[PDB]
């Protein structure tokens, strides 16, 4: 509904990997998360989404606004991003100058642009850091404020490309809940292009893409079940398929179908005892 | 002259900062005893011989006044962005040529290079003063040295790689 | 002691100039009273003021003997006096040494690095009716200067790293010292070029697009107007 | 093999501003040791990895690492073989790169401390197939290399220098799944076939339950708590309270427990808690 893809093609093959014949469509509010080895175009795919990263075929159209040289910003309006190494796309001179910066460059404004930042650092919970410069802070923080950034814009649609992909365990988990408690106030399709377990168990659906076609497109918890494969696939085992791979090599041998800690505690306490 | 690009706007921004980070940090105890704290101008140098050219000289002149509020005497702060700032665009108006072969390098490092011998000859020499203007001549020549020589090592290898 | 602090660039900037348009004497107890009444104002403690003054100390002493040396009249070997002009000269630029450092360390200490890119932003602004792009100097400098404390601790780990494999930096002699800084000068750079290209990407993606324009997130006049005043009083007498 | 003794060290020096990034550090790694440090950012857990390849000399203490002994009143000329004794990877080493190819790159190491050259450079090749992958990479430059290849091609440069210690500051840091899996397997695999002391900061704490003989634990500049996987991640709380917390694999058998049933120990890994399930599948 909100983003839809025909067809994509990359011919970089010949920097960013490949993609051909790629084609899904994005639903409104839709926590959506595509994963893939290295071989996949993955991040290219997450370039293209935006705007940047030229294809030179296919043709992808976020709702409704088609893409691109002409629409590229207008498309990028509706568009927040979030990319690896935090490090980086900070620019601004501190954290509040920072979360201004993307609000600033749109004719508009001053006056109003104030209480509207201190209210999404606020919404981060990041209030009192405003007055730290990113060169002290910290890891999850500064993907964070940069979070608080492009929320401050509140777009429709918000790209992860890899957020937590150089997090600490501490900031993965507390920024995949405040992305959470995000979806819970805004309401707003969520694209994550991860590897992370957490992120795309978290997610309502998941595209599996491989060498820049996509393999595969399922629910979480049916993805889960591809087991010990998970791992060439580009993505973390869920401990209790790390279990029942565990007592599958030792003759006991559990259920197929996937199954969460409660479920599998449940039915091993059934078992036995 | 300046447009200015999408990318090299930030490259220069970058490597600005790199500039300064690397005049702040690193330390380069001559054989007794003073140290050679502009191997910034490593940096700045290989900025206008890179790419460069003539936009090198931004690279060259916000760095240094930056180091001089940073280090620092934040009264030469003009004096640096004028020196410096010049030079790197004596640097790079001077080497092309395209760049190939090392001798290339050479002639145009050698009048950049005195731009800041001069220069701050110069400068020393007129808050003060004949011998001031001496030890910084001795000072920014071995510093020079310094800065072309690793520079020259550098730009070598860069050259090949290099986004643009 | 902060300020405004807009006004101490543009303090850093004719201090030079002023430091030099002055002969006497006269003038001089019209600066050293200017100076020394704004180092009274802004506290001090005169410790990081003597530590300031102590490297340059070899500069003031190689200086000031020179200028003594070559004037008494020293030269083809003969000393006594005549020499006194060389004398209250050397004190001239001994005085002299010590303004210039005492309020270079004064200037250091009082402005926070942080605000002094967005008063160069705000000085720039005449410069903009001759043509010369502000907001992109503005926005360059800021990046670096908030860049300059990460690619510091990007520098010291890079060297921590290449001297845990074998390089042994800062040793003599000069060749062979310069031989060892490629090993980190060249990740530097190529670092420094994915550090920008990932940052263009990531700008153009933000909130700021393409736009280069336009949007930006009583003690001023009264120190300026003193300046001004006092640089008049300094106009005034000058042998010249 | 290594040995902290009493150690301690603080930025910077006794004048102002004092900063102790570490007091009274104890310990002791056997030879063919494992160990694991965990702890919070800055809490002392880098300064002690920098103890040991003499890049921080201590203020007070003593560090005997094999034949080596560190003081305060060492000289830094001293320290030199040291080094190439003390391997060390920092975090995303791919930075550490800067030759034109990887064979050069990797032999680099050595040639500082040594070197024959082509001893060195075939030394490189041997090093660049034993890491993870790589074969006859050498001809390549390493900027053209992927991510974690780079990783390899430093990694490989590291061990080019022949360490009896390798020391890791979150090598896996910014892995794929598969990465971080067929790094760590690497790391245990050098582990148990060729020497190796190996000690690991990280913040994974399935890789420290799994690969680890033994854990320290840092909390602000200070090892609290030192020992054993079992012994360390017997009290939960205490981890829960220092931000941090056991395994899966122990948090689940919690869960089983509370239910519950018993096991003769703690089940750190998914293969332990396996292997008490399996027998009690047996009994029961």
């Amino acid at each position: 509904t909100e983003n839809i893809i025909s067809v994509d093609h990359l011919t970089y093959q010949y920097q960013a990997p490949a993609l051909t014949d790629v084609s899904f469509t994005v639903h409104a509010g839709e926590w959506l998360a595509i994963v893939g080895h290295n071989g996949s175009g993955k991040s290219t795919l997450a370039k293209s989404l935006d705007g940047l990263l030229p294809f030179t075929q296919g043709s992808v159209t976020v709702g409704g606004i088609t893409l691109t040289p002409e629409t590229v910003w207008q498309v990028r309006e509706q568009i927040g991003m979030i990319f690896q190494n935090p490090d980086n796309q900070f620019v601004g001179a501190t954290v509040e100058d920072d979360v201004a910066f993307g609000l600033e460059n749109r004719q508009i404004s001053r006056d109003e642009m104030v209480p509207r930042v201190q209210a999404a650092l606020a919404q981060v919970g990041m209030t009192s850091f405003a007055q730290r410069e990113p060169s002290s802070l910290s890891g999850g923080q500064k993907q964070r404020v940069a979070l608080a950034g492009i929320v401050a814009i509140a777009p429709k649609i918000l790209i992860l490309d890899e957020a937590t992909s150089m997090l600490d365990p501490q900031g993965r988990i507390e920024m995949l809940a405040i992305v959470r408690q995000l979806r819970q106030q805004q309401n707003l399709t969520v694209i994550s292009i991860t590897h992370d377990i957490d992120e795309a168990a978290s997610a309502d659906r998941v595209l599996v893409i491989d060498d820049g076609r996509l393999v595969d497109e399922a629910v979480p918890s049916q993805i889960f079940e591809r087991g010990t494969q998970l791992v060439e696939m580009g993505l973390d085992l869920p401990f209790t398929e790390k279990l029942k791979a565990a007592l599958r090599q030792r003759g006991i041998t559990p259920p197929t179908t996937y199954q969460t800690a409660a479920e599998m505690e449940e039915w091993l306490w059934q078992s036995l005892s | 002259m300046t447009k200015g690009s999408l990318k090299e706007n930030t490259i220069a921004a970058v490597l600005i900062a790199m500039t300064v980070a690397l005049s702040i940090l690193v330390v380069i105890p001559i054989p007794a005893t003073k140290g050679i704290v502009t191997l910034c101008e490593v940096g700045i140098y290989t900025s206008a011989i890179l790419y460069g050219r003539r936009m090198g000289l931004l690279v060259g002149g916000a760095s240094g006044f930056l180091i001089d509020i940073l280090t620092g005497y934040p009264v030469w702060c003009l004096f640096s962005l004028v020196i410096h700032g010049t030079q790197g665009l004596v640097v790079g108006w001077l080497l092309p040529r395209h760049h190939k072969g090392i001798r290339s390098m050479l002639l145009p490092l050698l009048v950049g290079s005195l731009v800041m011998v001069i220069g701050y000859c110069l400068a020393t020499t007129l808050l003060f003063g004949w011998p001031a203007g001496l030890a910084s001549i001795f000072g920014n020549v071995v510093q020079v040295g310094f800065g072309a020589g690793v520079t020259l090592s550098i730009v070598g290898p860069l050259t090949r790689l290099k986004p643009d | 002691h902060r300020l405004d602090p807009r006004a101490k660039l543009m303090l850093s900037f004719c201090y030079i100039i002023v430091v030099f348009l002055a002969n006497n004497i006269w003038s001089y107890a019209i600066l050293i009273a200017f100076t020394v009444g704004a180092i009274l104002s802004s506290k001090i403690s005169l410790g990081f003021f003597l530590k300031g003054i102590r490297p340059l100390l070899w500069l003031i002493v190689f200086t000031v003997v020179l200028q003594l040396l070559f004037s008494p009249a020293g030269g083809h070997t003969y000393f006594h006096w005549a020499t006194q002009d060389g004398l209250i000269n050397a004190g001239y630029i001994f005085v002299r040494f010590l303004l210039i450092i005492m309020m270079s360390t004064l200037l250091t200490l009082s402005t926070q690095p942080l605000d002094i890119a967005t008063g160069l932003a705000s000085l720039m602004k005449p410069l903009r009716w001759v043509k010369v792009p502000v907001d992109t100097l503005a926005m360059m400098l800021s990046i670096a200067l908030r860049f300059v404390p990460t690619l510091m601790d990007e520098a010291t780990k890079i060297m921590n790293a290449q001297r845990a494999r074998g390089v042994d930096f800062g040793e003599g002699g000069l060749f062979k010292q310069a031989k060892s800084l490629i090993p980190l000068m060249v990740p530097l750079f190529m670092s420094a070029f994915n550090r920008a290209e990932d940052l263009s990407t990531a700008m153009e993606a933000r909130g700021y697009q393409d736009s280069e324009h336009r949007s930006q997130y009583r003690r001023d006049t009264v120190t300026w107007l003193l300046f001004l005043l006092g640089f008049v009083a300094i106009l005034i007498f000058r042998h010249w | 093999a290594i040995a902290f003794e009493h150690v301690t060290y603080t930025y910077q020096a006794g004048t102002p501003m004092a900063h102790t990034a570490l007091t009274d550090v104890s310990l002791t790694v056997p030879d063919r040791g494992y160990l694991a440090i965990i702890g919070h950012t800055g809490s002392g857990k880098s300064t002690l990895i920098q103890q040991l390849n003499a890049l921080l000399k201590p203020t007070s203490g003593t560090i005997k690492i094999d034949e080596f002994t560190i003081t305060p009143e060492t000289t830094n000329a001293a320290l030199k073989p040291l080094r190439q004794h003390v391997g060390m990877v920092f975090q995303f080493p791919e930075n550490q790169l800067f030759e034109e190819t990887v064979r050069q790159d990797i032999a680099f190491g050595p040639k500082n401390f040594g070197m024959a050259d082509a001893d060195a450079l075939a030394l490189a090749d041997e090093m660049l197939t034993t890491v993870g992958l790589d074969q006859s990479y050498a001809e390549r430059s390493p900027f053209e290399l992927s991510g974690g290849q780079m990783r390899r091609v430093a990694i490989a440069g590291v061990l080019a220098m022949q360490p009896k210690v390798l020391v890791l500051d979150e090598p896996t840091a910014g892995l794929d799944p598969q990465g971080r899996q067929e790094m760590m397997r690497l790391f245990a695999r050098l582990h148990q076939e060729q020497g190796l002391t190996i000690v690991l900061v990280t913040h994974q704490m399935e890789d420290v339950a799994q690969y680890a003989e033994q854990v320290a634990v840092m909390h602000e500049g200070r090892l609290m708590k030192f020992g054993t996987p079992a012994d360390v991640f017997s009290n939960r709380e205490w981890l829960q309270d220092h931000q941090l917390d056991v395994p899966q694999a122990a948090q689940f058998a919690r869960r089983l427990r509370d239910r519950g049933l018993t096991f003769p120990k703690q089940p750190l890994t998914a293969d332990q808690l396996a292997d008490y399930l399996a027998q009690q599948w047996a009994q029961r």
